């Protein structure tokens, strides 16, 4: 299922605790923020809530982040392009005994690109089979207040984000037909502008066997808890910071390094265990392109 | 020191009329600015004449010097309007003090006396 | 920028020299533009000010086809805009004063722009 | 009796002043002296370890910059006086050092500090004369052959000696007799033999010691002689043919447009007597233009040899993929600083290190890796060359990438290591080819495998995550440690900034100047007060605790480097062209401190300025440029040094110039400032830009710039350049009088009058910028043209407004930007 929030407006995102400031890190809206808000909205509408709801991490429209096999051709541009439908193209030869470091060859020609995973991507136009793309830079700003009780003792700060219309991936659930606007950010009774949620068609994405884009920041396995094996991993290193219920005693702020969002792995099997999209984890799927977003 | 407005000891207002005894003719500022009237007419505030406050303050301040000058006194001088180097008062070791200067004030020190309309 | 044009176009029409002069003087002389701006300022009525202008105009103090530019630009405007129009012309007028720039240079500009364009130029 | 140098990509030939050197050829044999006496002492009456010192020293002579800092230090502070004591102290021991321990490395590095770091410091002004003539002093005289100078000719011969060499040869014999031959063909061209000779006989009446030794190298130079058939001479001249590279080349040879020498300096034979008298024949404006075609004709020719042997070398690139996430874990000055150092370190003279040993043990204790097969190593990128008897070069980037991983398994560091191959037997390969390769072999960092472990976000809190291990320690200020960051803390507790403030660097120059920053500073601390807690204050200029004072970062890069080093005509003149670069840039800042030492003022305020900007430097060098200088001296430090950039390194550079509060994020400041740095740069990139941006009260940001520079300046109708010629700049501070250092530092020093006078010079700029905020584009610059209009004969305004407006194409006007060059001082006082 699809939802769109027309933003339009600043917001904050993943800070970074410095002293006694606040900074932004994350381009885009992580899951578990996303998560925490619309499940806040249903505590607040009734109080009752779900572990069992999940959803992906909200990107600007028509954005994606960038994996391995979509780089940009200039070293310091920021022009991105790949072969339509290149995963099919790609993957295929996986099943037969090619050797991977002919597979990640780039050099279509001369002056070959370098790639930037999980980079905010903007899909741009045709230009025959090599789809023309451009990395999204958001608009940023710094809000200063001081401390009274008449008379300053202290002083903090904070980064606004301006973000466009959002899109994102949810369960199916009565929680966002019930739900129409969240409060997002680190100050949610502060420093708010505009939140609302849209709901639009349904989505049907099929998750199976095969090379898959790994949207949310991935994890192979967690305390032994394998949860699918993978040929080849193509991406990079992250650190995760978010909350996940484990019914009992605790059950917040556990902290996992994974893998960076937009990372290529190629997948064969997977398992039957507690899926790990409800903690904002593991929302791969698989897609021709980046023009799956249609 | 003659510069002690900071501290306000009394304050005197004088209020009266003053009658003209000759053809008083105003200022007239308005140096062929016609508002309402034929050829070049004298200010007025709303049709009522006024006396400029300034032209008072002009004349009051001429004689004052007049008078300053006829003392002919070493404590007491006056100072060229257009000079930036005059000083009101002077504590250099009993000074000296600029009348003038006291009553309406300089450039390095604001009037005392204030006039009206 | 419209209000900018309108203004230009006024001040080169008022930057024609002044004939049978002894000394190569404009037609408009800044007196009296900023006297059209402080009877406006203190008579706050259009009609008021357009009759001001006609009578400088009748007086052979400001140029005819100025006053006609003038009183046509200003015959159905209200005064907000009104006195910011005489600023802008004041503005520009004063620029081009100030600049010693003569007629022949301006002749018959008619974009603002074009107008920063030669000073910038010259 | 002529030799010019060709530049590039000025395209100009100059010709050296044949007083100058045989004047430095006294200085040279004397240094060579020294260098021998030293050996000597250091070997105790010892002939191995003297040969190994002896051939240290001289590879030092002809690498100065990547041995010798900018600014020589008593104090070990920068990476290059480590690799300097390691270099010399790796003979002395006879027990391998252990690089498996970071820390205990440093530690020793340190505790290996003798006088001959001083001894050699002491003649370290004569080493830079010598070196910057061998740099700007080509290897060939032949026209067309002129391109490459000495310095990259020479590090070429004594890495292919070092590569070709094989069997029983002698390899430290060899590489002598290569650097005094080279040496020779510096100082007589037609006599180089004689010269090399005359050279040894002297160095031998010098050194005391080392006879036997000395006396048989030059034995077997001159007996085995060019036209003899022995091992030495052949491996020297095939070495010295792979290193020209360009005789393999027919394009020469077919241009026969003179049609007169050609046939005698060029062809198989070589006589240089025949080039010589062919010079004055045509005359030297002739020979430069004949040169410059030769050139371009070859840039223009194309030719593809490969050997089909195997390759005697690889070339390895040593980088730091991502380096965003380790800058952001430090937000405090000093650990940053501190970890750019250990950062270079790592990237380069741990990596020297461990292939060091791996040779070392490699061969079973038989050679060494030489000094100079560093070539770069600043900054984080490092190109080290290794011999091809490691075996695969894949086994040799496994073997470094296990120890890097090994080494540094907690401090978060991971290393890259791009191994290709470097030349042939009979061929060595073109910088653009060796990077492609690079490049080519670059998909296998993208590939990784599934970890579990947990890292506390930054240093922050004290999480849940799995609670086998115990939570985040505790700090002595609280609970801000995480134990990545406490390392570093401990790491960075004896050594750093603390290390720089407890130094004297020295200038050695017509009279020598020493710089003690804990006598220099004027900032009155208390004895209980940290100096490393006020470190910021300090370089930001803070004389008293109640003081208000911004500071400035100046970040400084290249202009489009990279495909310039990929338009190279062959290995030497990338080699060259990087040290020209480099040391050009050295020799820029030097000059700058030059400059603020003669400023006719008290010379207690320009040893503190000199001070504080010392301390305010994170790393210099290369393409690399960081700097923290107050920003009270900030703006006019970067236009006098760099408005002769392109005379020193010949390269145009995009400068950005921030000023933040001193309690601003270092980090985060630095992300916005190389934002800063890289949109200021000139699309046309013949010139160098500067761009200024005052954080008056407004933290910074990389998103923040971004979006500024997005909102307001723009393409048709802006007030805000960004992109800044650097003499447009210098007319702004000719006009404002601020130029002169002397009236920056009277100012400077004295705020009572300063504030005033700054604030009187810019407030009618400031009353035209806020109008400027008052209003749109169209109406800000009519209020201009009247107040330009409105303006009394010989006045500042109409000066200021006229260079605004003046000499801009589009509506596109420097307003915003002349005012923040201003701010910038206003708030420096």
């Amino acid at each position: 299922i699809l939802i769109k929030l027309k933003v339009k407006g600043y917001i904050t995102t993943q800070m970074r605790r410095i002293r006694n400031y606040y900074f932004s890190i994350t381009n885009y809206i992580p899951s578990t923020t996303l998560r925490g808000a619309i499940l806040a909205e249903y505590y607040n509408q009734t109080g009752k809530i779900d572990e069992n709801f999940y959803v992906s991490p909200a990107y600007p429209i028509k954005t994606a982040p960038a994996h391995y096999f979509s780089p940009a051709k200039e070293r310091k541009g920021d022009e991105f392009i790949e072969v339509k439908r290149i995963l099919e193209k790609k993957e295929k030869e996986f099943e037969a005994n090619k050797p991977i470091e002919e597979i990640m060859k780039l050099e279509i020609d001369g002056k070959h690109p370098k790639p930037k995973i999980g980079s905010l991507i903007t899909y741009e136009g045709e230009t025959d089979k090599e789809n023309k793309y451009r990395e999204f830079s958001s608009k940023s700003i710094i809000q200063m207040h001081v401390a009274i009780d008449s008379y300053k003792g202290m002083l903090f700060a904070y980064e606004y984000k301006e973000f466009d219309e959002m899109w994102a991936i949810a369960s199916d659930s009565e929680v966002i037909d019930t739900v129409k606007r969240i409060k997002i950010g680190r100050g949610k009774n502060r420093g708010n502008k505009v939140v609302d949620v849209e709901k639009v068609r349904e989505v049907s994405l099929d998750q199976s066997k095969g090379l898959l884009y790994c949207l949310s920041p991935c994890i192979g396995s967690l305390f032994g808890k394998t949860f699918f094996k993978a040929k080849y991993i193509i991406g990079d290193k992250s650190i995760y910071s978010g909350w996940f219920t484990v019914d009992s005693f605790s059950g917040q702020k556990p902290v996992f390094e994974t893998l960076r969002e937009g990372s290529l792995v190629y997948v064969e099997s997977f398992s039957n265990e507690k899926s790990l999209m409800p903690a904002g984890l593991n929302f791969m799927l698989r897609i021709s392109d980046l023009s799956s977003i249609l | 020191s003659c510069m002690d407005l900071d501290v306000i000891t009394t304050v005197v207002k004088i209020e009266g009329k003053l009658r003209n005894e000759t053809l008083l003719r105003v200022g007239k500022g308005k140096t062929q600015d016609f508002a309402e009237a034929t050829d070049n007419p004298i200010i007025k505030y709303r049709d009522r004449p006024l006396i400029p406050g300034s032209s008072l303050k002009g004349a009051f301040r001429s004689l004052v010097e007049s008078y300053t000058k006829s003392l002919n006194d070493s404590k007491y001088y006056v100072c060229d309007l257009d000079d930036n180097s005059c000083v009101s008062c002077e504590e250099k070791k009993e000074g000296r003090y600029c009348i003038p200067c006291i009553l309406f004030g300089f450039k390095d020190l604001a009037s005392r006396v204030y006039i009206l309309d | 920028q419209d209000l900018l044009d309108i203004a230009t176009r006024i001040a080169i029409s008022a930057i024609k020299p002044k004939p049978k002069s002894n000394k190569p003087e404009p037609y408009v002389d800044s007196s009296t533009i900023n006297s059209l701006l402080s009877f406006l300022q203190s008579r706050r009525n259009v009609n008021e000010l357009l009759l001001y202008i006609m009578r400088q105009a009748g007086r052979d103090e400001i140029d005819e086809e100025t006053g006609k530019l003038l009183l046509a630009s200003l015959k159905d405007r209200e005064l907000k805009d009104a006195v910011n129009l005489l600023g802008y012309v004041k503005w520009v007028y004063d620029t081009l004063t100030g600049l010693k720039v003569n007629y022949n240079n301006v002749k018959g500009v008619k974009t603002f722009k074009e107008l920063v364009n030669i000073l910038s130029k010259v | 009796m002529i030799r010019g140098k060709l530049l590039l990509p000025e395209k100009k030939v100059v010709f050296i002043n044949e007083s100058e050197v045989q004047s430095l050829r006294k200085d040279v044999v004397d240094a060579l002296k020294v260098f021998s006496s030293l050996a000597c002492e250091l070997a105790d009456n010892n002939e191995t370890k003297a040969t190994n010192i002896f051939a240290d020293l001289i590879s030092m002579i002809y690498k100065l910059p990547m041995l010798i800092s900018y600014v020589p230090s008593d104090k070990l502070s920068t990476p290059h006086e480590y690799f300097f004591a390691y270099i010399v102290f790796r003979h002395l021991v006879e027990d391998s050092m252990p690089s498996n321990d970071i820390a205990k490395l440093l530690e020793i590095l340190e505790e290996k500090k003798r006088d001959e770091i001083k001894e050699v410091l002491d003649y370290a002004r004569t080493l830079r004369k010598i070196y910057e003539k061998l740099l700007y002093v080509p290897a060939d005289t032949r026209p067309g052959y002129n391109f490459t100078s000495l310095a990259s000719h020479l590090q070429l011969s004594s890495i292919l000696v070092w590569l070709l060499q094989k069997g029983s040869v002698d390899l430290n014999y060899l590489r002598i007799s290569a650097l005094l031959h080279d040496i020779g063909k510096l100082f007589n061209p037609t006599n180089h033999v004689s010269e090399s000779i005359k050279i040894l006989d002297e160095v031998i009446e010098g050194s005391e010691c080392l006879k036997t030794n000395l006396s048989r190298v030059k034995s077997l130079v001159e007996q085995h002689h060019a036209p003899l058939e022995t091992i030495l001479n052949d491996a020297d001249r095939l070495a010295a043919s792979t290193d020209r590279f360009s005789e393999i080349v027919k394009g020469a040879l077919n241009n026969t447009k003179i049609g007169e020498c050609y046939s005698l300096c060029y062809g198989r034979d070589v006589r240089t007597k025949e080039c010589m008298e062919c010079l004055e024949e045509y005359g030297e404006e002739t020979y430069s233009e004949e040169s410059k075609r030769l050139y371009d004709v070859i840039s223009n020719s194309v030719v593809s040899q490969k050997v089909e042997g195997n390759a005697i070398g690889y070339l390895v690139y040593i980088d730091f993929p991502g380096i965003q996430r380790f800058i952001t874990s430090f937000p405090k000055l000093r650990e940053m600083s501190f970890a750019s150092f250990l950062v270079d370190f790592v990237t380069s003279i741990y990596s020297f290190i461990v292939l060091d040993q791996a040779y070392y043990e490699r061969t079973g204790k038989k050679s060494r890796i030489p000094a100079e097969a560093l070539l770069s190593g600043y900054g984080g990128h490092s190109y080290i060359i290794v011999r091809s008897d490691f075996g695969s070069k894949d086994e040799v980037k496994a073997w470094l990438e296990s120890v890097s991983s090994s080494a540094l398994s907690k401090l978060g560091i991971r290393l890259d290591v791009k191994v290709a191959d470097f030349a042939y037997e009979n061929y060595v390969r073109n910088y653009k080819e060796v990077y492609e390769d690079m490049m080519s072999k670059s998909y296998e960092r993208y590939l990784i495998r599934d970890e579990g472990k947990v890292y506390s976000y930054g240093l922050h809190r004290v999480c849940d995550n799995c609670g086998i291990r115990p939570a985040v320690n505790r700090s002595d200020d609280g609970e801000y440690l995480c134990e990545t960051c406490n390392l570093v803390r401990d790491l960075s507790k004896n050594r750093g900034f603390i290390a720089k403030y407890k130094s004297k660097y020295t200038l050695y120059e017509e009279q020598r100047i020493e710089i003690s920053p804990k006598e220099d500073i004027k900032f009155k601390l208390d004895k209980n007060q940290d100096p490393t807690s006020y470190a910021m204050e300090i370089i930001a200029g803070y004389r008293t605790t109640s003081d208000s004072r911004y500071i400035a970062l100046i970040k400084a890069d290249g202009n489009n480097a990279g495909k310039i080093f990929g338009n190279t005509v062959t290995f030497s003149e990338y080699v060259d062209k990087s040290f020209r670069l480099d040391f050009g840039v050295k020799k820029m800042f030097y000059d700058t401190l030059l400059d603020i030492m003669r400023a006719s003022s008290d010379e207690s305020i320009k040893k503190d300025l000199v001070s504080r900007i010392l301390l305010g430097v994170l790393y210099l060098g290369g393409d690399d440029i960081m700097l923290l200088s107050p920003s009270a001296i900030a703006v006019p430090f970067a236009v006098k040094m760099f408005k002769r950039s392109l005379e020193y390194t010949g390269f145009t550079f995009k400068v950005g110039i921030i000023s933040v509060k001193p309690d601003h994020p270092v980090q985060f400041a630095y992300g916005a400032v190389n934002a800063l740095m890289e949109e200021s740069k000139i699309h046309t990139g013949e010139k160098s830009s500067i761009g200024v941006l005052v954080f008056s009260s407004t933290l910074a940001s990389e998103g923040v710039v971004k979006s500024d520079l997005k909102n307001y300046r723009k393409e048709k109708e802006s007030f805000l350049v960004v992109s800044n010629d650097v003499d447009d700049v210098e007319r702004l501070l000719n006009l404002m009088e601020l130029d002169d250092f002397g009236k920056l530092m009277e100012l400077y020093w004295n705020p009572e009058e300063g504030r005033k006078v700054i604030r009187d010079k810019i407030r009618s700029l400031e009353r035209f910028v806020n109008y400027a905020d008052t209003h749109d584009f169209y109406n800000t610059l009519a209020y201009l043209i009247r107040s330009k209009a409105k303006s009394e004969e010989n006045s500042l305004i109409k000066r200021i407004i006229d260079l605004t407006i003046k000499g801009r194409d589009d509506f596109v006007f420097p307003l915003y930007d002349y005012y923040f060059i201003l701010k910038s001082i206003r708030v420096g006082i």
